[PDB]
């Protein structure tokens, strides 16, 4: 069993154009990058104080 | 019809920004053509001095120009001040 | 979490915060309150001359009225 | 003396002017014309060209000179020159600069030189004329006359450009 | 007097901050080209704001679009017979 | 008097920059499951001199191929310019009321290219050249669009004064005016600041120039009020929205891959360009259109 | 006449001397005209300026907007000489001798 | 007094030189994961003043982790010499430090150090991410311990 | 003709004057193996036709140990570690 990957079929309609379009004209999918990385910004961190607290083994 | 909505059925889907700009420049061309407004341009950048507004002699056949500033004779702009 | 960075920008925020500040204080401190007249044309340059020669201490900033006529 | 303040500008304008025309490395000439490109403003701004003393520096100095620096980035002779590599460049870099300071001597000597025109050395700011100039710059609303009054100069320059295009490309399109 | 004395403070500032960090321890240049012929053109075109305020804004509205429009056709010129398409 | 105000007007944007390095990393830092700089004093404060003060105890590192006078000097202008930048900015009252300073900031502008240009050229490595070549190419595209976007929108204001430009924005920030214009100059500055021994003054140079251009931005759309009564409230304000700016200039630069060559003249030329031309056109005729052309005076 | 008229003047002068003085590079020598042509720039402007000559103060600018035109071709056939040969020498500017 | 100013200078301008040394790699092997696996956001070195950046002419330790193999043994000298003073270099890995596994074979230099004058020496195969760090930890408290300015003043 | 024009050549027929010989500028760079993209050790060589390449050449061989050599010396168990360094990113594998 497999699954594709690439293909897509972009609809060629007036409603989907307008959006890609739109995407390409006021982006939306860098945007998207950008509430992507300022979630990332909001939460705590992972770092580990050194040698105050080490790692678990 | 079906040629000219194919065609910009076409260019949106390739080239959004291409037919964006061309609309833009294409509509900008034409506004000042049939603009309501730009006889007020003119006509309110005619009616800013920059210069001193020389007088001219007195002698009579001139009862169109004020003698006073505030005298109601001479070109008015309470359009100006309205619009 | 990120309460962190206001420690960084603050410094940052407070030093940008001087030019802006000095500017505009010693304006009027050189000025006398009012601002130092600015002359974008020869109008408002040649306004500001004869304010310094009428003022007579030879300083534009300093402005004589109705008292310095009599 | 800020008296003679002009005048600074005037004779470090040429002597820039005589850096890169002794011929040096055509990068290390382009350094030697921008610092006269530098002050060539400074002479108009000092006359009142705001405008045009800051085209110097926008269009002309930080406009074509980067692409003459980028082809002599480009071409790269088998050693980039210097002044120090060529000593006719050196002879000729002191006679420039000597010849100008002679004949600077001796216009401020007796202020009537008659080299090619008969001048006078007197100062700079002597020339200048009074009468205030209103609420428009002269500099600026003279320009501005090319959208009312240059209706020819318009229709010639953005033709030539247009052809100017035109001939780039098919000359650099090489057959 | 304060237009020399700007551009003389941050020369030095700059030169000393050096001296602190010295003593203490063909289609690139087509593309090129083209930005200088369309760098002329914007010159024309920068002294729009105090054009815009001239008495005969029609005469004004006629070239200052028709600029405009030679900068979009050496563009389109350029783009369609390759050229603003960069070799690579 | 007025060397203070000079003075006053450096120092505390180099300490601005300084502290700008740690900012760069830590805002960076909880935006990447990070900590950012915290063992250099409270919270990093130290790092900003830290960074400042260990780079200059280096050695200046020069090879010998490299040309000592272009070496330096290329540096020395990339500050200097640089740091006249700051100076016609409309902070309240700006330190030199240019008439014509919209062509005082660009034009300068325009003179950046040479620090790089000749620092590279000077190098005489085939890896310095073509990234000099690289980064003159680059800038000088943008150049273009730096330029008709600014004529664009500051044909509403009045005049390339700007102290001009407070009184223009006023009740209504400008962005609402000219947003598509405004993504396209964010996207501009951005190119033109290169950001996505004698190096710590180099490195100062390209971190002040990214305040100001964000700040030139902030000035020019993000606007503000000034009382003159109380002009502090415009310096708060202002220095608010630079630092905002600058947050996003770091924002994107931990967002996004790199651009291809190609991709970064094609994005421009035939992109950005045409879309330029005709926001361009529309900003001409819009005022004539509506007989809302600002004055002059 | 005062010196600012002079001084440039014979700024140009030297850039004519060089411009006419070919020493092995073309591209120096091409970078000669531009320098050349800005004492045209500075004398026009000089003298408009000096005189209030309003409308002619757009003429300076054109100046510019066509010398450094012209200046792109100068690059233009410079940098396909360039290609042929091997460099800008003006030495091997001879293979049209006869 | 007179020692006791060269003392104070000597402290400020080998204090953040323990805190803003920025490591160099040249990455070789399967050392070459923890050497960023550290930069990865669990054991955080960005917040210890040290960031990775190859930057060859502006850096300050290079951390030389891998197998050393004689084909490349040019390019690690190279980049030792166009390293500037003062300039570290860290031995992770038992097969950069001493060659560890592949001690015995041809194609790789006993040791780093028979290369390179090589600082403290972290143990591992592959050294468990925070040992670096303790051993970068070690560097920075080596900085300490000298009196450059002192020596210079003895003299 | 003279003694000065005793040796130029009459100009080619076709106008068309000898091409001159080989000038291309295929420029050879080494991207690495200290550059970061490189992975550590890759001696990448290759030649630029301009901004355009014909050929890259990947030199590897930065990182040769002869595991196989040193497996020939051990028992199976003790070469086990050796297929445990190979793949030093899916290991287990
Ligand atoms: C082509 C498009 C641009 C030219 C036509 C539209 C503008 C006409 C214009 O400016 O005319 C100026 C004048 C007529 O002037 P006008 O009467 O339109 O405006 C006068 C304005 N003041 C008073 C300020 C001077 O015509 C010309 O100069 C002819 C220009 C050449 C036309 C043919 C070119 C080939
Ligand atoms: C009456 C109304 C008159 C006016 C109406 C005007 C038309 C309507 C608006 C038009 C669209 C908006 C203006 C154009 C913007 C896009 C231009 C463009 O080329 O887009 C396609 C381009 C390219 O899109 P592409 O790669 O998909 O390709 C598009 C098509 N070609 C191949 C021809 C280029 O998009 C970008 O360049 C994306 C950004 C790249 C840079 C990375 C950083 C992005 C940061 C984003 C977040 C921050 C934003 C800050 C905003 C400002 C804040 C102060
Ligand atoms: C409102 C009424 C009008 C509505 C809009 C009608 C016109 C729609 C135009 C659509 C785009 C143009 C046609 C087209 O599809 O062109 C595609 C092509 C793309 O080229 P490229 O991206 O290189 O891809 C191919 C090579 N790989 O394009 C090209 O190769 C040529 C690209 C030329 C770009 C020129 C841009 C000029 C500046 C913008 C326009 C300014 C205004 C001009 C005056 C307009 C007057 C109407
Ligand atoms: S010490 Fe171990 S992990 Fe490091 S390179 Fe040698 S075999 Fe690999």
């Amino acid at each position: 069993t497999y699954k594709f990957v690439n293909m897509r079929e972009p609809s060629m309609d007036m409603k989907s154009v307008t959006d890609r379009a739109a995407q390409t004209l006021l982006w939306t999918e860098l945007v998207r990058g950008l509430g992507m990385t300022l979630s990332y910004l909001f939460r705590e961190p992972a770092t580990i104080n050194y040698p105050f607290e080490k790692g678990p083994l | 019809a079906g040629r000219i909505a194919s065609f910009l059925k076409n260019a949106w889907a390739k080239e959004p920004v291409l037919v964006a700009s061309f609309a833009i420049g294409g509509l900008a061309i034409i506004l000042p053509s049939l603009s309501p407004y730009t006889n007020y341009a003119i006509r309110i950048n005619r009616a800013t001095p920059y210069n001193y507004p020389v007088p001219l002699r007195d002698d009579g056949n001139m009862p169109d120009v004020p003698s006073h500033p505030q005298d109601p004779q001479g070109p008015s702009l309470e359009w100006l001040k309205n619009l | 979490m990120w309460f962190e960075i206001l420690p960084g920008i603050a410094v940052m925020a407070a030093c940008l915060f001087i030019p802006g500040m000095a500017t505009a204080h010693i304006h009027k401190f050189t000025n006398g309150g009012k601002e130092k007249r600015v002359a974008h044309f020869s109008y408002q340059w040649n306004l500001m001359e004869r304010d310094r020669c009428i003022s007579g201490v030879n300083r534009y900033h300093v402005t004589k009225g109705l008292e310095n006529i009599d | 003396m800020t008296m003679y303040i002009a005048f600074i500008l005037s004779t470090i304008f040429v002597i820039g002017f005589v850096g890169f025309s002794s011929k040096p490395s055509p990068i290390y000439g382009g350094l030697g014309l921008i610092v006269s490109g530098g002050v060539g403003c400074g002479i108009v701004l000092n006359f009142g060209g705001s405008f045009l003393g800051l085209m110097v520096f926008l269009i002309y100095l930080g406009g074509m000179l980067v692409v003459f620096g980028y082809t002599t980035a480009m071409a790269t002779e088998m050693y980039p020159e210097v002044w120090v590599s060529n000593k006719t460049v050196f002879g000729a870099f002191v006679s420039g600069l000597m010849m100008e300071f002679c004949m600077v001597y001796y216009a401020l000597k007796e202020e009537e030189v008659e080299i090619i025109f008969k001048f006078n050395g007197l100062g700079d700011w002597v020339i200048y004329d009074t009468g205030d100039s209103g609420f428009f710059s002269e500099e600026a609303m003279g320009i501005a006359a090319l959208y009312s009054y240059g209706t020819w100069l318009v229709i010639v320059t953005g033709w030539s450009l247009l052809i100017g295009v035109v001939v780039i490309m098919e000359i650099t399109r090489g057959n | 007097m304060n237009i020399m004395l700007t551009l003389l403070t941050n020369v030095t500032l700059a030169s000393l901050l050096v001296l602190i960090a010295f003593w203490l321890p063909m289609k690139f240049f087509l593309v090129a080209i083209t930005f200088l012929l369309f760098d002329l053109e914007i010159a024309l075109l920068l002294p729009l704001p105090w054009a815009s305020q001239t008495n005969n804004l029609k005469t004004m509205l006629t070239m200052a679009l028709f600029l405009l429009i030679l900068l979009a056709a050496s563009l389109a010129y350029e783009w369609t017979q390759k050229g603003l398409e960069w070799a690579e | 008097m007025f060397m203070i105000n000079i003075l006053s007007l450096i120092i505390p944007i180099l300490l601005a920059v300084a502290f700008l390095t740690l900012v760069e990393r830590k805002v960076l830092g909880y935006m990447q499951l990070r900590k950012g700089p915290n063992v250099v004093g409270p919270y990093g404060l130290l790092q900003p001199i830290a960074d400042a003060l260990k780079l200059v105890t280096k050695e200046p590192l020069r090879p010998g191929t490299s040309s000592i006078s272009m070496f330096i000097i290329a540096p020395i202008l990339g500050l200097s310019l640089a740091l006249t930048m700051w100076v016609p900015l409309p902070m309240p009252y700006p330190l030199i009321n240019m008439n014509l300073g919209v062509l005082f900031m660009l034009a300068m502008s325009s003179l950046a290219v040479y620090s790089i240009l000749w620092s590279g050229w000077a190098s005489n490595s085939k890896y310095a050249l073509i990234g000099a070549l690289r980064a003159v190419a680059q800038t000088i595209s943008y150049e273009v669009t730096l330029a008709i976007i600014l004529l664009s929108v500051l044909l509403m204001n009045g005049s390339y004064t700007l102290s001009t430009l407070i009184t223009t924005q006023e009740h209504i920030w400008m962005i609402f005016t000219s947003w598509p214009l405004a993504m396209m100059w964010f996207i501009s500055t951005l190119a033109e600041t290169n950001r996505a021994g004698p190096f710590a003054m180099f490195f100062m140079a390209e971190y002040a120039n990214i305040i100001m251009m964000n700040a030139f931005t902030a000035i020019l759309f993000l606007g503000a009020s000034h009382d003159p009564h109380t002009p502090e409230l415009y310096t708060i304000n202002f220095v608010l929205k630079t630092l905002a700016l600058t947050i996003t200039f770091l924002w994107i630069r931990a967002s996004y891959p790199r651009f291809r060559y190609d991709q970064l003249m094609h994005l421009l030329w035939k992109s950005f360009l045409p879309l330029t031309l005709a926001l361009c056109m529309w900003h001409i005729s819009l005022p004539i259109m509506t007989a809302s052309i600002p004055p002059q005076s | 006449m005062p010196l600012v008229y002079m001084n440039i003047i014979m700024a140009f002068a030297i850039a004519l001397a060089g411009l006419l003085m070919y020493r092995s590079h073309l591209m120096s020598s091409l970078l000669c005209l531009e320098g050349m042509m800005l004492s045209l720039f500075i004398m026009s402007t000089l003298i408009i300026l000096n005189t209030h000559f309003t409308l002619a103060n757009m003429m300076p600018i054109i100046l510019l907007v066509f010398a450094a035109c012209e200046a792109a071709l100068g690059l233009s056939l410079l940098v396909m000489v360039s290609n042929t040969y091997g460099t800008d020498y003006v030495q091997n500017l001879n293979l049209l001798q006869c | 007094r007179g020692e006791y100013v060269v003392a104070k200078l000597d402290d400020l301008v080998n204090w953040a030189r323990r805190s803003s040394l920025w490591p160099m790699t040249f990455g070789l092997a399967c050392c070459a994961v923890e050497m960023m696996h550290m930069a990865a956001p669990r054991y955080d070195m960005d917040r210890f003043g040290v960031v990775f950046r190859a930057s060859p002419r502006q850096s300050d330790v290079m951390i030389v982790a891998g197998t050393l193999t004689n084909k490349m043994a040019p390019a690690l000298r190279k980049v030792y010499d166009q390293m500037p003073e003062p300039r570290y270099v860290v031995s992770m890995g038992s097969c950069a430090n001493g060659g560890g596994y592949y001690h015995y074979s041809y194609s790789v230099v006993r040791g780093c150090d028979r290369i390179v004058p090589v600082d403290i020496y972290v143990p591992g195969c592959p050294p468990t991410a925070e040992a670096l760090l303790y051993g970068i930890l070690q560097l920075q408290r080596k900085i300490k311990r000298e009196k450059r300015l002192r020596i210079w003043y003895r003299r | 003709p003279t003694k000065e024009t005793a040796h130029w050549k009459p100009p080619p027929w076709n106008d068309v004057d000898p091409p001159k010989d080989t000038l291309v500028s295929n420029l050879t760079l080494n991207f690495g193996p200290q550059h970061p993209a490189a992975h550590g050790v890759l001696r990448l060589v290759m030649e630029l036709s301009g901004e355009m390449v014909r050929k890259c050449d990947p030199h590897i061989g930065l990182l040769h140990r002869g595991t196989e050599k040193l497996i020939e010396y051990k028992t199976y168990l003790q070469a086990l570690p050796y297929f445990d360094r190979l793949d030093y990113v899916s290991m287990m594998c």
